[PDB]
């Protein structure tokens, strides 16, 4: 019944996934040894969505971990919750990442994909009504960026009906960490547009901004940085796992947010966030949550929605609240700022409520939106790629792996068409 | 018989009136329970 | 010996259903389990010993809401076969609910309903509960009604569904499902009542002094109306009204069946102590547009048919006086070709309150059922909203991929346009 | 049976009633909660068990005074829906309260008054209170009276309003509010009585030993007059006097309706035991300008109509002797075309005192209402003051910015002038 299979690719995906599993394991109440020790019976109604059962009351998540280098898993195995994952599911090669899209896609991708497909096929048969697949990867280097596209294409070929959802990290406009990111992101966009039904984009620069503005954390690390991303993933699936006054699964969200097949790239937000010393002052209620969610500061995608126009958006609430209070909020915010929303799609903001809140928080909410502000992110990489590719001889590193230069122009042609499509639907 | 109408009004209207004035009494402590539950969770969040 | 059968479809239909059986168990006087600590045959079926089973069927593609009742306090009252659950939501897609997922569970529910009808030897009528915005409520509802229309023939299939609120909307594809569902109701539904949450929110905030309402309060107020509607068949009264009588008088034609509903007196506990609430006062409060559970002003339209139901210590003389006083109001418009317009019914069983409830101590209460041309205002809003979507084809690809043919949309648009023309033609005078 | 409805506007209207309801609940004998340890319909409506509710609606644009009643001891007596409070007051601006702020809440109050009148089947008239100098008092009352003229037509709309004092004033823009209120009042009001604060201030020490009274003492004196006026409707009497009887006799012409008011004997708790206070004392002392409650000397003007209302041990023989002796007073002048000019009414119920109050245990008392041309002295002062303001356009910008059209000021000035000429023409002899 509506099970979910989780896939983690590369260095960034594994570290995000490690924090991701820690949050859910605490939420359901799973001891690090793998035995249930929780306090409320409601934790065990729908543990089958993310957890499998072993003989003797031991639970093992449906986690498939993929990397080309051994080092990341050594950290994954050595982690606090490393013993929870199934040892056989750790699938890997024995070569360097290469920091290249073409090397990952062609040379080692073919060798690894067959083993990965069989391992995933094992978990795919261990679920009656597997709703869809979940991927966590980055578009920067090429290990996750390159192999993830090939894996996502194969998954679509095998399972066209299932809802393919990915959480991708885009190269930051200023804190970029590779001389050749624009090529990797540009090549990855072409497969992402046609294959994945739902795509969520997160930028590191926005996360640094959010932590420094709200959390006031002097020395942020990736663990604190990935903590926020873990809450966004946990909030999305909360409808499946717990009762609510208005259940809203992923296929509900895909129908509402997507007006046309190619317009499916989304921005997500989380609230509430508060510095560890300022939470005394705050009368946290529903209107306060609405103020945070729609505030541009909380949006972890480095694109101001105000410069663009809003398409359909959805908000998910966790906890106990009045249904009337929620409805009035989405009515007021939609009518107050009508300039932001497109006129020809009223009822832009979809609401949904889940009963059980996350630990400690009296109430929590999640925001997902679709807007034309993504043209700014694509404009940045297009400008960098244009000046980057003008010196056509730097392509030689990808040519060694079999990449012909005409692939780069076709990929830019496709994303240029996506940019034009986003321009046209502005009016 | 208007006297039986009065008795019916005592039994229907006013005997049930005693019931839900006990229920708005019950409303009093459930709001107190709401304060208790929200309070208890509050120093738990304070502890975290 | 006089049975009624109720069907609950979708998240909304189950939730309101949970509210009314809360009311029925105390009003009939049984434990939550079904054992006694009359009218019971009308609503409940008798198994053996001293335990009872309700004549209800719960259907949803979402297992979550059904499982809550399965693990609830009232689980043993409900027979396990009566609780039917699917695997996944209809994604609020009418195509998905009506064609792809609905056909895989339609036969299982139909067999159970037919099985349950065999024991109801003296049955008349059905009750089916829908939310219009939800895919399961509309997609599964339409397919079920199409089957039930031919399965049982001359049976009074009464419905009571939640029309979309004029501004408060939780689903973006809501106009699509509402129009497509409305097309099937107007062809296969004998009589279907409407509500909207926004009007309920306003009334329960204004009439009752309740801080911030939830779906629970709305369901109970919904639960009271259906109980008053079915109170005639359950207890004795000076004027008993059968479901056939409602069908004859409420509708003057076939396609103009759509009625409106009102209830009074909606009053809190402390307010009842400070008032006296005779028959005239409760009669006067009904016609006020404030208490109308659909956000449409009756002054914009006219009245053709009205029906009134009374519970408690109501005396026939006062009812005639109250009706006479209402007729003197020039603010209420009636067509020339229907001077009578009114049917009154009186029942001696007082309303019943719920422990930890919301409603007050009223010994005498009145239910309002009527039809007005003001309902055309809401139809115009839905028609205008739908035209905005279909002008740019904003959500066509989701539905077409689920097996539904794009030519169905213009046909439903034409059917709605004909309905509005029919209402305007009826509202005209010679 | 026969009922009277009270409507209160502004800070003045609320706290005058607070005193009145204290006197009136005690004088009929009902507890603050509405229970007991007749003529109840006159200002109570009756509710279910023993609870009584007053036939009143309290309206003010500032919630401060209304919240005092909500938290005061008398919270149990009044129904919460009768206590309507606004958001922000009219800010001593007639234009603000007439157009911007008054029109936001006018519809709510008009529904409340109409709903209350249904329980008041034998309704005979409305009593309305205003403050002339205030913004909410005068500004909102004008709109209220204009709507009531078409809502109810031929119904006695009597009023009790505080006219600005000749010299004592607590508002700079007070003349502007008075003239505009005067224009609205003179057209629709059937008969509006006037009192002023300064004469209340003077008598409260001259008639009884209170060195520094407050608004509390003044309100008690007013309520005694109101109680005496409505006593004939409330108890047995040798000469019944109804509201229409006052309306016909008091006014000889349409625009000359404005009567004067005074009361006697007003006496301290010790003084009362030192004097007989017979019939001759109470009638003779009434005509004195010291007992006059509007600071205009009757010797300047003429008498055209007088009304006498008695409560106590009054014997008709003494009334005839007192009236005959009054007619022998050469200090009192009467118009030749009105030879009699007197109507007398006798009621048996003595006035009821309030513990901790200001009056004494007078065995017999009397209230007089009259119409005199000496009021013309008062109007000319307001006319002269308004001319001084508008000569230099003192406060035009405030009122204009709130929507009022500047052409109304000359129109209101002409209306005041026309009333002045009408009084002189009537006072002229032939
Ligand atoms: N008044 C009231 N309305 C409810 C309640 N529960 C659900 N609804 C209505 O149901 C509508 C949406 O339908 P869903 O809750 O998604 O149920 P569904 O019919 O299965 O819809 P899908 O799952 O999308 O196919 C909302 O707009 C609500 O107005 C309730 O308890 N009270
Ligand atoms: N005699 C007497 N007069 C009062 C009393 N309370 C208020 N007033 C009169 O009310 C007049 C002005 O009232 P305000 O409250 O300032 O104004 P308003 O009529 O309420 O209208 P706003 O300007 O909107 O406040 C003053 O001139 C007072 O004479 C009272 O208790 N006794
Ligand atoms: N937020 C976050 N970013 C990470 C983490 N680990 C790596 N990254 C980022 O991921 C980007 C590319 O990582 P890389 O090893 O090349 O992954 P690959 O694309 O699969 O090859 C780098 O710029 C890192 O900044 C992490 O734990 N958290
Ligand atoms: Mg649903
Ligand atoms: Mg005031």
């Amino acid at each position: 019944v509506r099970e979910i299979v989780h896939i983690q690719a590369g260095q960034c995906g594994n570290q995000i996934g490690a924090k991701f599993w820690e949050v859910i394991s605490d939420e359901h109440g799973i001891d690090p040894t793998g035995s249930y020790h929780g306090d409320s019976d409601l934790q065990l109604e729908r543990i089958n969505v993310y957890y499998n059962e072993a003989t003797g009351g031991k639970y093992v998540p449906r986690a498939i971990l993929v990397d080309l280098e051994p080092g990341t898993m050594d950290s994954v195995r050595a982690g606090q919750f490393g013993q929870l994952f199934r040892p056989d599911n750790f699938v890997f090669g024995q070569s360097g990442a290469g920091n290249n899209w073409a090397k990952g896609y062609y040379t080692e991708g073919q060798e690894l994909c067959e083993s990965i497909l069989d391992v995933i096929r094992k978990e795919a048969e261990s679920c009656d009504c597997l709703q869809g697949f979940q991927l966590v990867h980055s578009l920067g280097g090429g290990t996750g960026a390159g192999l993830g596209t090939l894996l996502l294409n194969k998954l679509r070929e095998e399972y066209p009906d299932r809802i393919l959802s990915t959480y991708s990290i885009v190269p930051s406009p200023k804190v970029s960490d590779t001389v050749v990111e624009p090529y990797n992101c540009t090549l990855s966009v072409h497969q992402l547009v046609e294959s994945a039904d739902e795509v969520f984009c997160i930028d590191n620069e926005a996360l640094y901004d959010i932590c420094f503005r709200t959390l006031k954390l002097t020395t942020p690390t990736y663990g604190d940085l990935n903590h926020l991303v873990s809450m966004v993933m946990s909030g999305t699936t909360c409808a499946l796992r717990f009762p609510g006054q208005l259940n809203s699964d992923l296929r509900k969200l895909a129908v509402n947010l997507v007006p046309f097949p190619r317009l499916h790239f989304f921005i997500v937000g989380f609230a509430p966030l508060t510095s560890r010393g300022s939470q005394q002052y705050r009368a946290l209620t529903v209107p306060e949550l609405t103020s945070q969610l729609f505030d541009n500061k909380n949006m972890m995608a480095a694109c101001d929605p105000r410069r663009g126009v809003y398409l359909t958006a959805s908000a998910h609430f966790r906890g106990r609240m009045s249904s009337k209070e929620v409805d009035e909020q989405m009515l007021n915010i939609q009518a107050r700022n009508t300039s932001y929303f497109v006129e020809w799609i009223p009822s832009n903001v979809k609401s949904a409520i889940c009963d059980i809140p996350p630990r400690g928080l009296k109430m929590a909410a999640t925001f997902i939106g679709n807007t034309t502000a993504f043209r700014e992110l694509f404009t940045r990489v297009d400008s960098q790629f244009q000046k980057m590719y003008a010196r056509r001889a730097f392509i030689h590193w990808y040519v060694n792996e079999g990449l012909e230069t005409v692939e780069f122009d076709e990929a830019r042609s496709n994303m240029t068409d996506l940019i034009q499509e986003y321009e046209m639907y502005e009016t | 018989d208007e006297v039986k109408k009065i008795n019916s009004e005592m039994v229907a209207a006013k005997a049930r009136t005693f019931r839900d004035q006990q229920l708005e009494i019950h409303r009093q402590m459930k709001e107190d329970e709401k304060a208790e539950e929200r309070s208890i969770a509050d120093m738990l969040e304070e502890n975290r | 010996m006089r049975e009624v059968i109720s069907i609950h479809v979708g998240q909304a239909g189950v939730q309101i259903g949970n509210g009314c059986w809360e009311l029925y168990c105390l009003e009939h006087g049984i434990q939550p389990d079904g054992q006694l600590p009359d009218a019971f045959n009308t609503f409940f079926s008798e198994t053996g010993a001293g335990k009872h089973v309700p004549r209800a069927v719960f259907v949803d593609l979402e297992p979550t809401v059904v499982d809550e009742v399965r693990t609830g306090t009232y689980r043993q009252l409900f027979h396990p076969e009566q609780l039917i659950s699917g695997k996944e939501d209809a994604a609020n897609n009418y195509a998905r609910g009506h064609y792809t997922v609905g056909k895989e569970i339609i036969d299982l529910t139909l067999d159970r309903i037919r099985k349950l009808a065999d024991q109801c030897t003296g049955l008349q009528g059905f009750l089916i509960f829908h939310s219009f915005g939800g895919g399961t409520g509309a997609g599964f509802g339409s397919l079920l009604l199409e089957r039930l229309s031919v399965d049982y023939g001359k049976k009074s299939k009464l419905e009571f569904t939640v029309y979309p609120s004029p501004q408060v909307s939780t689903a973006i594809v809501e106009p699509y499902n509402s129009i497509l569902a409305t097309h099937s109701m107007i062809d296969h539904s004998d009589c279907a009542f409407m509500v909207d949450n926004e009007a309920l929110y306003d009334l329960c905030r204004r009439a009752l002094d309740i801080e911030r309402p939830t779906y629970t309060n709305l369901n109970r107020l919904i639960g009271q109306v259906v109980s008053s509607l079915t109170a005639s068949l359950r207890f004795d009264g000076a004027l008993n009204v059968d479901f056939t009588e409602f069908q004859t008088n409420l509708v003057p034609y076939a396609r103009i069946h759509f009625p409106i509903c009102s209830y009074a007196p909606v009053i809190s506990a402390e307010k009842a102590y400070h008032e006296q609430l005779s028959v005239a006062e409760i009669t006067n409060s009904l016609f006020e547009p404030a208490n109308m559970m659909v956000k449409c002003d009756p002054r914009h339209g006219k009245y053709m048919a009205c029906t009134l139901l009374y519970r408690g210590d109501v005396v026939p003389k006062d009812v005639s006086a109250a009706v006479a006083t209402i007729k003197t109001k020039r603010t209420i418009q009636f067509v020339d070709w229907c001077p009578t317009g009114f049917k009154m019914g009186i029942n001696y069983q007082p309303p019943t309150v719920v422990p930890g409830g919301d409603l007050a101590k009223v010994q005498r209460a009145v239910c309002m059922l009527a039809n007005t041309t003001a309902i055309a205002e809401a139809w115009s809003r839905l028609d205008h909203k739908f035209d905005l979507m279909y002008a740019k084809r904003a959500f066509v690809h989701w539905y077409v991929g689920e097996g539904m043919e794009e030519a169905e949309f213009p046909e439903a648009r034409e059917d709605l346009a004909l309905l509005e023309k029919d209402y305007d033609e009826v509202a005209a005078e010679s």
